[PDB]
Parts: structure tokens; C-alpha cells; sequence
């Protein structure tokens, strides 16, 4: 995804 | 889903069914994981829900029936509604849902990619709707996970088809003229998925329209692309 979503 | 098919295991890896257990443990609302803590939702799905006690995310699940005491689930942590929501019909219908501890990545429970805001202008003609609502509109959940194609529709075709209402450029319409093939009671809340590029993305959030697949009635999705730079605030705070 390019759109990152932090853990 | 009216006018669906069955889903087979593993196809919507990123499709949660949200249950609440007040009064009884029933299913609420259709979710997408975006993250390893996070849900994405409807801000609907939550009306007259005090606490996120009572909530219990399920991922990986085909079968309603797959779901007893003994099956896992996800603990609430928090309920993030958009603050400028106030009811489904006037937009802004988007709510995260942060988990109390994170999701194990794997062939069965997986995110799907938000939009990207450059994709903005991209032309989606491979768009599904899936969840585990009514097949009509007396009916019943399904115990089965439905699935059904759906065609994007412009907002100015979708505005001439809601009259009274003013549909805007924050939501997103998808049905056929005909009708036939749509989202329906208990589908709130779940994905409307696009694959472009060989790369799924989450293009809707399930959220109103007048019945379920009647003829010139699409159903109005949340415009996921338009809420990017929400979601990034609200899951990447400092
Ligand atoms: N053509 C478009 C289509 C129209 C229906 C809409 C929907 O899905 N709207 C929800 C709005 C709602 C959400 C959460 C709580 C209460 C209302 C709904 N879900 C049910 C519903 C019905 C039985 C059960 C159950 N567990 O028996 C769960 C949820 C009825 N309506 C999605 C878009």
C-alpha cells in the first residue's frame, strides 16, 4: 500500500 | 447483499463482522481492517452504543456459525467517530475502531490499501460490495459471507436519483439502473472494494440509501479517498 498505516 | 453469491474463504481477508453482545451477542456491522489495531467502520453502526465494552471484532470468518463462546475475537480499545458526524444521511459516516491488541497478518485476516490521494481521478470498474445482510428487504443475516459487482455511479447521476437529499462529493454511489445487485440491512459499515492495478482498494464504507437494490436507488458509500488525511490523524498521532 502507499498509504501506510503505522504498527 | 441482495442479488449476491457466496464468498469463498480467504477472498475478503480485510471483511470483519463487528458483534455487540447488548442485550444478547448479535452481529452489528460490517469493518475493515486498514491497520494491525485499527478498524475502519461506519459512524452509524454506533447509535446508542455508550461503551466499547460490549463490542468484539471477529476476522477471518466465512461463517456466521464459525462464531461460539470459545471463538477469538478482538477487545475495543476505542471508538474514534468523525466529529462532524451527525447521522448517515448528511455524510461524514466514517468511525475507526482501535483494537486492544493487534492483528495477526496471514492468508486469512489482512488489510486492504486505502485510496491514494493521486487516484483521486483513476476510473474504478471493478468494484464489489460484501457482508452478511439481509438477501431482501424482510430477512434475516446470513450465515454465509455474500459478495455481489456493482457499478461506480457519477454524484451527478446519483444526486438526480435522491432528490430531497444533497448528495456530496465526501460519498459515493454504486448500483445498477435496473437495480437488482446491492447492499442491504447489516452491510453498514463493510468495504466497498475496488481492484485496480492488480491491487485491492478500499473506495467505500457502506452507509444508506433508500431500500436495498430497487431500480434508480444506488447505494451512498462513505468516499474513503476524501478521509485519507483523517484516518492518517487519527492513526499516526504523536
Ligand atoms: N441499499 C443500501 C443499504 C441499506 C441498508 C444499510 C444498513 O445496513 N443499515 C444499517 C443501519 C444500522 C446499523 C447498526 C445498527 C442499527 C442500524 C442496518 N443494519 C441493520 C441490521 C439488521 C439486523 C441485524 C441483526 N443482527 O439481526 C443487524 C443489523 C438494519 N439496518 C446499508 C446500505
Amino acid at each position: 500500500c502507499t498509504t501506510k498505516i503505522k504498527p | 447483499i441482495v442479488g449476491g453469491t457466496a464468498s469463498v474463504r480467504g477472498e475478503w481477508p480485510w471483511q470483519v463482522t463487528l458483534h455487540t453482545t447488548s442485550p444478547t451477542q448479535r452481529h452489528l456491522c460490517g469493518g475493515s481492517i486498514i491497520g494491525n489495531q485499527w478498524i475502519l467502520t461506519a459512524a452509524h453502526c454506533f447509535y446508542g452504543v455508550e461503551s466499547p465494552k460490549i463490542l468484539r471484532v471477529y476476522s477471518g470468518i466465512l461463517n456466521q456459525s464459525e462464531i461460539k463462546e470459545d471463538t477469538s475475537f478482538f477487545g475495543v480499545q476505542e471508538i474514534i467517530i468523525h466529529d462532524q458526524y451527525k447521522m448517515a444521511e448528511s455524510g461524514y459516516d466514517i468511525a475507526l475502531l482501535k483494537l486492544e491488541t493487534t492483528v495477526g497478518y496471514g492468508d486469512s485476516q489482512r488489510p486492504i490499501c486505502l485510496p491514494s490521494k493521486g487516484d483521486r481521478n483513476v476510473i474504478y470498474t471493478d468494484c464489489w460490495v460484501t457482508g452478511w445482510g439481509y438477501r431482501k428487504l424482510r430477512d434475516k443475516i446470513q450465515n454465509t459471507l455474500q459478495k455481489a459487482k456493482i457499478p461506480l455511479v457519477t454524484n451527478e447521476e446519483c444526486q438526480k436519483r435522491y432528490r430531497g437529499h444533497k448528495i456530496t462529493h465526501k460519498m459515493i454511489c454504486a448500483g445498477y439502473r435496473e437495480g437488482g445487485k446491492d447492499a442491504c440491512k447489516g452491510d453498514s459499515g463493510g468495504p466497498l472494494s475496488c481492484k485496480h492495478n492488480e491491487v485491492w482498494h478500499l473506495v467505500g464504507i457502506t452507509s444508506w440509501g433508500e431500500g436495498c437494490a430497487q431500480r434508480e436507488r444506488p447505494g451512498v458509500y462513505t468516499n474513503v479517498v476524501e478521509y485519507v488525511d483523517w484516518i492518517l490523524e487519527k492513526t499516526q498521532a504523536v
